């Protein structure tokens, strides 16, 4: 973990958004202002390394699986695959140690064998966030991070075969991203940069 | 510094091309963790090097601990399946589904095993893969390797075609491929007493079995042996015959593995960083 | 008054045990007249010797011509198939019906083959078959050659029981068998890595497969392998590697052929009477 | 082997087989009434010392059991034993004389054994039929190197014929007793 860093010198986060971007949730939680200190980038199949040097440095990278229900061109693995390359391009070298915080979203798009693929090259398992309303699955996502509190906000009351059964309903249908569910994973990070009100 | 032995990591060992190596060049091998899942692979990589190799099942069993107890390692080989990265396969699963995702183990693990950035360790590594894959398979093995593999075909020093990427930091990987007298490069060098052999090359050999009857013993056709087999691809006579192992296996076995000659020529380079006999 | 290299006549030759033990005795074989009719063992006496040996197909199609011909011969030997004269089958035909029937044929070429009156040239021959036969077809036997067998079992120098008769006039027949300390006499000698052996002996192998189980590999019952089976018999690790044969052919072939340490006691007094190294 | 004058023909020395024909070699004027015949049905134990300590032979005659008796031997039994006792029985290479053999088969020998048999004795057999309203009631076949022997043959006669007789059923000694004729050239008559 890293240390807390006092309000004075707390500097404004450079985000790399891989593939969906999250400007406009941020910026509603204050952590970007109007005026770009957030690096957005679709296709990473040219990009290397020196690139996300270029871009960088960087304070937080996110990734996320194209919207359920929307077909994707790549395979699901292989949004899940990039994140990893890019966030080991983007890691701060093990000399200078200083906030690195990175989180990985998917929106029920990953099936059973990915999802194995997922825990291992992220190394942890992943964290079930819901959309329940009436007592009902509404939707869900499912993420990798090492943001703090990340962990607490897991739904053991959903079971996979909800996820399951909801995944395959709204396919059927075939909405785009909801991002009201992990718009507060990133409210314990204003401790670490500044605060735009 | 002071040349040891080498400590290897061999992911998709097969039928132990790289021990076989590395003990045909005069390396002393400290340690060789092999994964493996195939039995008979296993069979023969037990037997043909008497209980040297230290064998593990599943590459995507294996966990960062397991790296960082197992190692250090100084040579972190592998060959992942090539079934879904193949082009004459027409149900083949792309890079990303299928036996060709375990491409991404290999990379995952190199990482883990690859030394801290204070640490200025020799470390190399190599990893090989068909030449025969669609344009995009190649490029984002080389974007996750972050290096282009240079392409060295069996055919140079050995009697079949095999051409094969080869990715990794390997000393002097570029140089021209030069054969020796050893080496077996006409398919008549290769056969039994009384074989005739009507090809002087023959095509490139897979898993399956008038390219298919290339010898001609006492006026009539036939298909090679299994002992003609190991000489075409450089193994020592009688490699594979362990395990009441018959034609079938013998040639899978064969089918996707390394050209020795081509490995020997990769590795050897190595015998000035570590230490030999 | 001169040594001269031995002209051999082997009828039912098999996997040439018989070329095989009198080189590996230092005998010059200036000619090895094999008659045989099964493909694979010709093939592995074909290429295990590079075609030094003449084979002349069946044994039935000799005549008297053939036989002076390809005369004159110094050693007649010969071992007619044991599948119609064992006790191991049911529908056993006995001597004079089925393939038991066929040792006649090799006394009557044997009188084809014994030099003529007047001349008292050396002149050696050996018959072989089963114990496990039924004494009228023994005693018949022994009327038709004129003499009595020796019993030899395998089990003194092999590690294996094969207890067989044998008709003959080979020098130094009765005296006693004594191994030598190449000789793998118990099954540990002859199994491959990682692998321990719950008999001493193994019991008799005839041409098919408790004591089918006799070796133990990680805690876990496994078969013989054919390499192993090789060292039992006493031939060469990979001497039936030939021609794509699995574990049934070679298990086959190894099952009704002679064990090379006995042919080598039998033979070895023969040294004294031809060309040597 | 060339004839022999009247004045020096000696009784002729007769080795029977597996049959008897004592009875039809007196009548041919072969045998004298009262012995120059050894006849053995059993002969497992006979060793070479045996049918050399037994006079020198001159006729060397085996024959199967007939067509119709239920055989106690394998027919490859009889021919051989005739082979193996006839090795026994011929003159060693250093002192040539008259040696004459002769092997009957009455239809008891299968198709394999007909092949061995005329392997084993060097000659394809003869056929020697009785027939008799223009049909074949029965036959023998006869390996021999007794002089006038292979004219008897007939041609006629198939396998096939042959071997439906067989399936269709005393010893008919009355073929074979004329093929002994040309042998009295060679040993005493007795009238
Ligand atoms: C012997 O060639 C192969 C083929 C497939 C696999 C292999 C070796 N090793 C594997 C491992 C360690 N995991 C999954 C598949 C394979
Ligand atoms: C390989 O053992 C055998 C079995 C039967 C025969 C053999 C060898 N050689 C034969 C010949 C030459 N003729 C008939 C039967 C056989």
């Amino acid at each position: 973990m890293f240390e807390t860093v006092p309000v004075w010198r707390r500097q404004p986060v450079r985000v790399l958004s891989l593939f969906e971007d999250i400007k406009k949730e941020l910026t509603s939680l204050g952590f970007l202002e109007s005026g770009g200190q957030l690096k957005h980038v679709v296709d990473v199949t040219d990009t290397v390394r020196k690139d996300v040097e270029e871009w960088g440095p960087f304070d937080l990278v996110y990734g996320a699986t194209p919207p359920l229900g929307h077909t994707c061109d790549r395979p699901p693995s292989w949004y899940l695959f990039q994140f990893h390359r890019l966030l080991q391009y983007a890691r701060p070298k093990p000399g200078s140690p200083r906030p690195f915080f990175w989180m990985f979203v998917d929106n029920l798009v990953l099936n059973k064998e990915d999802l194995d693929v997922a825990s291992r090259f992220l190394e942890m398992e992943p964290v079930t966030i819901p959309d329940v309303h009436g007592g009902s699955l509404q939707n869900a996502v499912r993420v990798w991070s090492n943001i703090p509190a990340i962990r607490s906000r897991h739904w053991a009351l959903v079971s996979e075969e909800e996820l399951s059964l909801l995944a395959q309903n709204k396919q059927s249908s075939k909405a785009k991203w909801p991002t009201k569910l992990v718009k507060n994973c990133f409210l314990p990070l204003r401790e670490y940069f500044k605060y735009f009100s | 510094m002071r040349r040891r032995p080498i400590r290897v990591l061999s992911l998709f060992d097969g039928i132990a091309t790289g021990y076989l190596v590395l003990k045909e060049l005069g390396i002393k091998v400290g340690k060789y963790v092999a994964s493996e899942v195939c039995e008979e692979s296993i069979a023969v990589g037990t037997v043909k090097h008497e209980g040297n190799i230290k064998y593990v099942n599943d590459v995507r069993n294996i966990t960062k601990k397991n790296i960082e107890e197992w190692g250090p390692f100084d040579l972190v080989i592998g060959g992942s399946p090539c079934n879904d990265l193949s082009n004459v396969n027409p149900a083949r699963k792309g890079l990303y589904e299928g036996t060709g995702r375990l491409f991404f183990e290999f990379y995952h693990l190199l990482n883990y095993s690859r030394p801290k950035e204070g640490d200025d360790r020799p470390f190399f590594w190599m990893f090989e893969n068909v030449v025969a894959m669609k344009v995009g398979d190649k490029r984002d093995i080389s974007r996750f390797l972050e290096c282009n593999p240079v392409m060295i075909d069996a055919i140079k020093v050995s009697a079949a075609h095999r051409a094969r990427y080869f990715w990794g930091n390997l000393p002097g990987m570029n140089r021209p491929v030069i054969a020796s007298k050893n080496d077996k490069l006409e398919l008549q060098d290769c056969l039994e007493y009384n074989r005739i052999a009507k090809l002087k090359k023959v095509q490139t050999i897979t898993t399956k079995s008038n390219q298919l009857f290339p010898v001609v013993m006492n006026g009539k056709e036939d298909v090679l042996w299994c002992t003609e087999l190991e000489r075409i691809f450089g193994f020592p006579v009688h490699y594979t015959d362990v395990s009441n192992m018959g034609r079938g296996a013998r040639q899978k076995l064969l089918g996707r593995s390394w050209s020795v000659p081509v490995i020997r020529h990769l590795f050897a380079p190595l015998k000035d960083y570590f230490a030999c006999e």
